[PDB]
């Protein structure tokens, strides 16, 4: 056993006890390292830069979730303090050298994966560069030069051929004519999957940890998550609007049927966000009630729709099994993750108390980092599909609501539903056709090799 | 088998709505919650001597997905319309939530309970008499709960099951 300084001169030398650190009964599955359940900030900082071994899982988790219990400015002070370490030959090689290298690994990981902390507080970076300058030694020169190179990079901020773009009534460049029935249903689904895939990939953990998308500054802290939820809501409203503004029954059956084809391609592409945008439109109050429309829908499409609906049923039990059974590229539904993060944070205490001493509940944070890790595993793999810039811009600019507010627009969709298919016993009226082009679908089978 | 009541929690986000269902499920002395498992939203209870299972849907955090509520609301047998007593906008949002529930269910008499949640030590802005008046105007019960102490939680959920049984 080594001889370490007194706590009066070096806080990290204080020994482990039930009053300052606790562990889970299990070990890290691939590393055989204990899993920390809770501890004081000094003890969490000690284990983050531990001399006995490296703990990359703890480092990764800690840096993703520490801001609830420690400010970035306070973390930098604690790791500078940890580096400034006050028999002697073994202490220099088995405590000082490992610890000082683990502090630099933490610095390196922080600037690489959580640079937003530095972007948001220029003085934090001032202090990182100051501290990194005071580091002297041949053992550290390699790691000091790596940190500097990452900072300067951050300061100055792949397959075979994809399939052929599908076209239906609208031809390339004729944006004026683009609409639900004129664009190819395969291409609507591909271009929406591409938009939604990039929207999904842009959501960072800093928009999720601490449930910040639900707080008053959600627009400042979760902009990418909110743009992804808004696109989704917009597409669902657009599908509902397309349906209920097609007053003629035969044309409306054609619209519903084409949307169920778009869904089928969403299913083939593993775009679960798109699948649920279609299911959500079909189960809305204005569309659900259109019995005369769904009566005329082919059984094959009713069955496609019925199985897509079942993915949501029973707290997403089937959806979750399906998502777990596929591999990227895919576009998951984000809502489940949002509820799981929120409930984990609100259903577990920030602190545990042992012998009257407060310990930061680190397990609660680990659970959140496990959800954020699951989101990131689907963000790496892109889709092998070509972008069609005009169809892309068409979907990015969709604004079904126009200048109306939510209630006004949603009341309008419902009143449109009641007009086109009145409540029983009122008979079904007839309405004139609105589409001058043929309503026959080209199908969802790719028309080209 | 025993009766299964499918309950739906509706309300504004950002004001601790999720504490209602979390407190019900977790024992009044347990505080380690995992929303990833089946037991976190399912609970066997005994109400007025009759044993039953509560299946509670709370999509807390998905409020921005405003076009997905109808799918959740149509299956639900009973609703807890939750607002925070320290947030007037959450109290004012209730009217549209009830309206959507009536629209989806195609009925003016839906088993529903209004819940005033005391989610923190911040000042009260919604007085009990305002909520009692709102609840009386809809013809539904009113229950106040505390997120910190579990007070009123069991009464909120049990009152709703009684509302469904008497439907
Ligand atoms: N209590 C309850 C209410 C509604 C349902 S559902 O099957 O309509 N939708 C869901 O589960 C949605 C969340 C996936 C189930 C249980
Ligand atoms: N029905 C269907 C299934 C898959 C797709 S695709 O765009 O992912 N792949 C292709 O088109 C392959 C044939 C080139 C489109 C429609």
């Amino acid at each position: 056993q080594m001889r370490l300084p007194s706590a009066d001169v070096y806080r990290f030398a204080e020994p482990d006890s039930e009053e300052n650190i606790i562990f889970e009964e299990n070990m890290q599955p691939k590393a055989g390292i204990p899993i920390i359940k809770a501890g004081t900030v000094i003890k969490l900082i000690e284990r983050l830069t531990y001399h006995m071994y490296a703990d990359p899982n703890f480092v990764r988790t800690f840096l993703t979730t520490y801001r609830s219990f420690c400010k970035p400015q306070e973390l930098l002070s604690l790791i500078i303090e940890r580096f400034e370490i006050p028999e002697l030959k073994r202490f220099r090689k088995e405590y000082i050298q490992p610890v000082q290298l683990r502090v630099l690994n933490v610095c390196r990981h922080w600037v690489e994966h959580h640079f937003y902390d530095f972007e948001r507080d220029a003085y934090l970076l001032q202090r990182m560069e100051e501290f990194i300058g005071t580091v002297r030694g041949k053992a550290m020169k390699k790691w000091v030069e790596s940190i500097t190179k990452i900072i300067q990079r951050k300061k100055i901020a792949f397959q075979s051929s994809p399939p052929t773009v599908e076209w239906h009534i609208s031809r390339p460049g004729h944006i004026e004519t683009f609409d639900l029935l004129t664009l190819h249903p395969i291409e609507i689904a591909r271009q929406l999957t591409l938009l939604e895939s990039d929207l999904y990939r842009a959501v960072q953990p800093s928009e999720l940890v601490g449930s910040v998308w639900t707080k008053e500054d959600k627009e400042i802290n979760s902009p990418n998550l909110l743009k992804m939820i808004r696109h989704t809501t917009n597409l669902t409203l657009w599908f509902e609007k397309c349906i209920v503004e097609t007053e003629n029954l035969e044309e409306r059956v054609a619209v519903v049927s084409r949307i169920i084809e778009i869904l089928q391609v969403f299913q083939e592409l593993n775009n679960f966000n798109g699948v649920l945008e279609v299911v959500s439109a079909m189960n809305s109050s204005p569309v659900y009630r259109l019995d005369h429309t769904f009566e005329q829908i082919p059984s094959r499409q009713k069955k496609i729709l019925e199985e897509a609906h079942e993915l949501s049923e029973d707290h997403y039990k089937k959806y979750l099994a399906k998502l777990r059974s596929i591999n990227p590229p895919c576009v998951p539904f984000f809502g489940i993750y949002l509820t799981n993060i929120l409930k984990t944070e609100e259903g577990n205490p920030e602190v545990l108390k042992r012998h009257g001493k407060e310990l930061i509940n680190f397990s609660k944070r680990r659970k959140v980092a496990e959800i954020t890790g699951e989101i990131q595993q689907y963000q790496n793999q892109p889709y092998c599909l070509r972008v069609e810039s005009d169809i892309k811009r068409f979907f990015e600019n969709l604004n079904p609501m126009g200048n109306s507010m939510e209630k006004e627009f949603t009341d309008y969709l419902f009143n449109k539903s009641l007009e086109i298919e009145p409540r029983n016993p009122k008979p079904l009226p007839r309405f004139p056709k609105k589409y001058s082009y043929p309503l026959k679908s080209p199908g969802v089978r790719p028309s080209n090799p | 088998h025993m009766t299964e009541y499918k309950l739906v929690v509706v309300g504004a986000g950002g004001v601790g709505k999720s504490a209602l269902t979390i407190q019900l499920i977790q024992n009044h002395f347990v505080d380690e919650y995992d929303p990833t498992i089946e037991d976190s939203y399912r609970k066997q209870v005994v109400i007025d001597g009759e044993t039953c299972l509560l299946d509670i849907l709370d999509t807390a955090g998905q409020e921005e997905y405003s076009a997905m509520r109808d799918q959740y609301m149509r299956t639900g047998e009973g609703f807890l319309c939750v607002f925070a007593i320290n947030n007037t906008k959450s109290f004012e949002d209730i009217h549209q939530y009830r309206e959507q529930i009536k629209r989806v269910k195609d009925s003016d008499d839906v088993p529903m309970v209004l819940v005033g949640n005391k989610c923190d030590l911040a000042a009260r802005t919604v007085e009990s008499r305002q909520a009692q008046d709102l609840a009386r105007s809809y013809g539904i019960p009113y229950i106040e709960t505390s997120a910190k102490t579990r007070q009123g939680v069991e009464d909120a959920f049990y009152t709703l099951v009684r509302e469904i049984r008497q439907h």
